[PDB]
């Protein structure tokens, strides 16, 4: 819908326009002293169609007030990047439909930069005219970069039925994005809150001068300032802060065109605001050295009085910076300073610090019961990133100790828990695992035990990314080069790896193998009972009355009788494919307790109001051997 | 040779584990420990032997509050402002061995500084802001020297060429572009620049001073305690 209302412009046009804007901030009373900035673009309008608008713009220079002039006026001169900054509207263009007017949507391409992308916006809103109504006050809600804002319309002076100037004038306090953006903040500070009496410490308010033409509804002019005032901290609440933004649009040409053609991008976008982060260019923290620098100097200096200036102003331009740079440049810091470094990271409100305590606290060589202690204090901290994930590999790969390990484990289940996004760093994660593992399972007995362990807790995952590792834990389970623990650990692994169908095979062979140890085929009988199939239970019901270890047939027959002793709802479903099984077999009976295997189980089921009956289940294995007078292994 | 060992699950998940091997690592851990303590009282009677300097300076946040907002064009209207202590203190007495010469230095100070920045942004590219800015700094440490040369004791006292200052309230301004910090310039006319100096020691006066601009009458200018980097401080000078 493209309502005639609102036919600002002309089809088939391509209006060059000027785009100059002063930004100029600083204070009238010390002769109108202030930072003053110039920008300019050549805008290239093109209208093919009503409501279809195509956008190119390039020659944006921009300059810098670095001196001033005797008479009042100042002088500007080209940056190191404005060059580059054309490169940003040297290759972007930019398609946009808006449906009555009000449906501002764009269409960007190859992930345009949100700043360009505000910037765009900004531009548009300045472009943005409202359609024409013979009330001298419409205010209505205005969609801008800024949000719904309620903007009247007032006409200076109208021709006729069509108005030539216009003035857009609204208030800024009464738009939707009213509130201050959430910033990093140092944690320190116990102020909190206290923002709301301070926006009321603060008025800015906007004023559009619009020309128009009662030829092709063409914009000639546009005149548009904001003039925000700082009231607080002067005196008679009058010579307080003043910032004015300034920006004119010139309609120098509009040569006709002919395209009958609109394309649109891959995305759909709004006239909202996207978060955007302060960013800063690296290269100015190398200053950021010589300014430790000159904290190098200033303790021979002996100067104490311009110290916490330059601290705020640094960790400033840090809040502007990035991460991998500053990972990049942190042992710069360390070699030279440190007590500096602890300052700066406590009194850092950015994750990145927190990510970086972790070089500090390798690069100190701290003691290793506090670097894991630390490790574990970390890791239950929620939303994982992969760069704590990269940090924490780093470390375990350094110690290699058992707190920073699990720390692993339980960090990795809270991504992925958080984000189903399975990236290359667990690839990288894997490939170390494989590599520890081999396929024998050779090495160590607690290091690769405690390796068993992990990647016994991370299955899920490895099963959902790498079956090569699921490989190797299956032919180590049908292998004797390892010990018994090595064993009962890759047994132990497939907790929450949800074993199918092979891996039920393999415990089925590696329990009615005669040759297996009796400890061996104990665990593969327990853990077996996860989720086993009426053929193997019933298999294993006929072996029972022929394996050896007649402790081992013993403990079987006591699970069992506990089994089918108990009633619940997954236990009476086993008992139901016990019963299945039990049809041409029997069982031994049980015989002492202190010299055999045995098993005990207890459940308590409690019924609660308006609610689900809570059980409880209790778990008790004495293995015991004909040899032993005190349980030598017992597992609750 | 027995092995037990001993595991924990809390929901399945792990916590650690305990065995012999465990025992063994804290023996050994023990070991290590007593013998990083054994050497420590050598190691710090060679370094204050030699000799050195400490600092101690805690610039810690009191109030912070940061924040930004759109512009109509697109760009960040950054504000904030923070009030910050500082109170370090400067130690570290050298000790010169056969010498018996002593030199002794510690002088604590404390600093309340403000600011508060204000301006834009131009994200990844550019900055204009300004800074209200107030600093209230004062000191007080002594300075002496003892030296010991063929039974000839002497007590040296160096005198700070500074005026030792005890009380400033600073109020300035500054503009600090993208690549660049610089002071705002106070106003020339009607320059305000007046010092009362006391005889209190032959070596050393006692002086007050006040520099500022009265723009009282002056418009679009605020009154004298601002409009200028108002410096009024309490000093003592040494006589040269």
């Amino acid at each position: 819908v493209c309502p005639k209302d609102a036919t600002r412009f002309k089809h088939l046009r391509k209006y060059t326009y000027n785009y100059e804007a002063e930004s100029s901030s600083g204070v009238p009373g010390t002769a109108d002293s202030r930072s003053a900035t110039r920008i300019n673009c050549k805008v290239e309008l093109e209208v093919p169609q009503l409501c279809s608008f195509i956008l190119k713009t390039s020659q944006c220079t921009l300059k810098e007030v670095y001196g001033f002039n005797p008479e009042g006026k100042a002088l500007l001169k080209k940056t190191k990047n404005s060059e580059e900054f054309a490169a940003a509207m040297s290759r972007y263009e930019l398609k946009l439909a808006i449906p009555e007017g009000k449906q501002v949507f764009l269409y960007p391409e190859k992930d345009e930069p949100t700043y360009i992308l505000n910037i765009k916006r900004g531009i548009i809103s300045a472009l943005l005219v409202p359609p024409e109504t013979e009330e001298a006050k419409q205010v209505l809600f205005l969609d801008t970069v800024y949000g719904n804002c309620s903007t009247h319309f007032t006409v200076k002076t109208r021709k006729g039925n069509v108005a030539t100037e216009i003035s857009t004038e609204r208030d800024l306090g009464q738009c939707d994005r009213f509130k201050p953006i959430r910033t990093g903040i140092s944690p320190l500070a116990l102020i909190k809150g206290m923002t709301r009496p301070l926006s009321t410490l603060i008025s800015s308010s906007q004023s559009c001068q619009y020309t128009l033409d009662a030829k092709r509804k063409h914009v000639a002019e546009a005149i548009c300032k904001e003039q925000h005032l700082f009231l607080p901290f002067s005196y008679k609440n009058k010579y307080g802060m003043v910032a004015q933004v300034t920006q004119t649009l010139k309609l120098e040409d509009t040569p006709k065109i002919n395209s009958r053609f609109f394309g649109e991008g891959t995305k759909k976008m709004g006239l909202a605001f996207e978060s955007t982060k302060s960013t800063s260019p690296p290269k100015q923290a190398e200053a950021v050295l010589k300014t430790l620098q000159e904290l190098k100097k200033l303790t021979i200096s002996e100067q104490n009085i311009q110290r916490a200036n330059l601290f705020n102003k640094l960790v400033t331009e840090l809040r502007g910076l990035s991460d991998e740079a500053v990972t990049s440049l942190l042992p710069q810091l360390i070699e030279v300073s440190s007590p500096i470094t602890l300052q700066a990271l406590v009194q850092c409100g950015q994750p990145q610090c927190s990510t970086h305590i972790l070089q500090w606290l390798k690069r100190v060589h701290a003691n290793p019961l506090l670097i894991d202690v630390v490790t574990y204090l970390v890791a239950l901290i929620p939303e994982p990133s992969a760069q704590q994930l990269r940090e924490i590999f780093n470390m375990a790969r350094d110690q290699r100790s058992r707190a920073t390990l699990y720390a692993l484990s339980h960090a990795v289940n809270n991504y992925h828990k958080t984000n189903p996004t399975g990236t290359q760093e667990l690839l990288d994660i894997a490939n170390y695992l494989m590599e520890q593992i081999q396929d024998d399972c050779t090495g160590d007995e607690d290091y690769t035990y405690l390796i068993l362990r992990v990647i016994g807790n991370m299955g899920q995952t490895m099963e959902q990314l790498t079956p090569e590792l699921k490989s190797s834990i299956l032919k180590c389970v049908q292998s004797t080069k390892p010990s018994l623990m090595i064993q009962k650990a890759a047994i132990q692994a497939l907790r929450k790896m949800e074993p199918k169908d092979k891996d039920q095979e393999v415990l089925l062979q590696t329990f009615l193998d005669d040759a297996s140890p009796g400890d061996k085929r104990l665990a593969a009988y327990l853990m077996l009972m996860r989720s086993p199939s009426q053929a193997d239970i019933n298999k294993i019901v006929q072996i029972l009355p022929w394996e050896q270890n007649e402790q081992v047939k013993n403990f079987v027959a006591s699970h069992i009788a506990n089994i089918l002793n108990s009633e619940e709802l997954d236990i009476q479903d086993l008992k139901k494919l016990v019963k299945e099984a039990l049809k041409e077999s029997q069982l031994p009976t049980v015989m002492d307790f202190r010299k055999f295997s045995r098993n005990y189980q207890l459940y308590k089921s409690v019924s609660l109001p308006s609610l689900d009956p809570a059980s409880a289940k209790i778990e008790g294995n004495l293995i015991f051997d004909p040899n032993n007078y005190l349980p030598k292994e017992s597992m609750l | 040779v027995p092995e037990a060992r001993a595991y924990l699950r809390i929901l399945g998940e792990e916590l650690g584990f305990a065995s012999l091997h465990d025992l063994q690592l804290l023996g050994k851990l023990l070991l290590m420990g007593a013998r990083t303590l054994q050497g420590i009282p050598q190691m710090i009677g060679e370094v204050i032997r030699k000799g050195s300097k400490n600092d101690f300076f805690l610039h810690y946040i009191f109030m912070e509050n940061a924040f930004e907002l759109p512009t109509g064009a697109g760009l960040q209207l950054q504000i904030s402002s923070s009030g910050v202590i500082a109170p370090g203190a400067k130690a570290g007495v050298k000790l010169e061995v056969a010498n018996m010469q002593a030199e002794l230095v510690a002088k604590p100070s404390v600093s309340v500084e403000f600011v508060t920045n204000m301006g834009i942004i131009i994200p990844d590219f550019a900055r204009s802001g300004v800074q209200m800015n107030t600093n209230f700094f004062h000191e007080s440490g002594l300075e002496a020297h003892v030296a010991l040369k063929a039974g000839k004791l002497k007590f040296i006292i160096p005198s700070p060429k500074r005026p030792v200052k005890l009380l400033s309230g600073g109020n300035t301004l500054h503009l600090v572009s993208t690549t660049k910090t610089e002071v705002i310039p106070p106003l020339i006319e009607n320059r305000q620049s007046w010092s009362v100096c006391k005889q209190v020691f032959p070596g050393l006066n006692y002086c007050t001073s006040g520099a500022y601009s009265n723009a009282s009458s002056t418009d679009s200018a605020s009154y004298y305690p601002l409009t200028g980097d108002t410096r009024l401080e309490l000093e003592l000078r040494p006589t040269g």
